[PDB]
């Protein structure tokens, strides 16, 4: 049954894809501008000056912290989720098993 | 001006501080590069009009 | 293009085009020397908690 | 990714001690029944 239906075990492997997912958009959010001349914070640096280069940094950190704190509240929902399921995991092999 | 000339300057070493430090000019005026900076850079081209 | 880190002989097939590779983060990896036309790989220096 | 600032930690226990786990479970369960 389990080997003939190659998404039998899909309840596991949506757990899986969907933390890979969420990695994958927190890095590529590191492509952005933001509003800044350049995504690339080493070439912002070499070519303007202090006080023009920190007017464009200072849109490239407000876009990547906004960025990762949308990440780790996600992260929060999805656990409560997990949580939940373990709970639930546990009662059964109480009272199943 | 209505027949502005334009040169081409390649495959060679350009010390910006000759002109930057120059006190021969009125104004050097620059955009999305710091001029004090330009030594360090690299470009495939630079124009002159 | 400057930056740190380790750099060593890369395995990376480069066509006679392409002087510098990315990854998905918009970060350069791999580079053509301008002397001597080699490719390197770019790795970040050891680090954790 | 871990250059990148993202790391990726170990659990506390291997996958050969939840599989030890799982045994005492149908080892108790086939010898004992629910005692």
């Amino acid at each position: 049954s389990l080997s003939s239906t190659p998404s039998a075990l899909g309840k596991l492997q949506d757990v899986v894809n969907q933390n890979a997912q969420a990695l994958n958009t927190l890095v590529k959010q590191l492509s952005s501008n933001f509003g800044a001349i350049s995504s690339v914070l080493n070439d912002i640096l070499s070519r303007l000056c202090p006080p023009e280069a920190e007017v464009q940094i200072d849109r490239l950190i407000t876009g990547r912290l906004q960025s990762l704190q949308t990440y780790v509240t996600q992260q929060l929902i999805r656990a409560a989720e997990i949580r939940a399921s373990a709970n639930l995991a546990a009662t059964k092999m109480s009272e199943c098993v | 001006v209505y027949a502005w000339n334009r040169k081409r300057i390649s495959n060679c070493v350009a010390d910006y501080s000759v002109l930057y430090n120059s006190a021969s000019f009125s104004t050097f005026k620059c955009y999305g590069v710091c001029p004090t900076k330009l030594n360090d850079l690299c470009f495939t081209n630079v124009y002159a009009d | 293009l400057t930056g740190t880190g380790v750099l060593t002989e890369s395995n990376k097939k480069f066509l006679p085009f392409q002087q510098f590779g990315r990854d998905i983060a918009d970060t350069t990896d791999a580079v053509r020397d301008p002397q001597t036309l080699e490719i390197l790989d770019i790795t970040p220096c050891s680090f954790g908690g | 990714q871990k250059f990148n600032g993202l790391n990726v930690l170990p659990p506390l226990l291997t996958d050969e001690m939840i599989a030890q786990y799982t045994s005492a479970l149908l080892a108790g369960t086939i010898t004992s029944g629910w005692t």
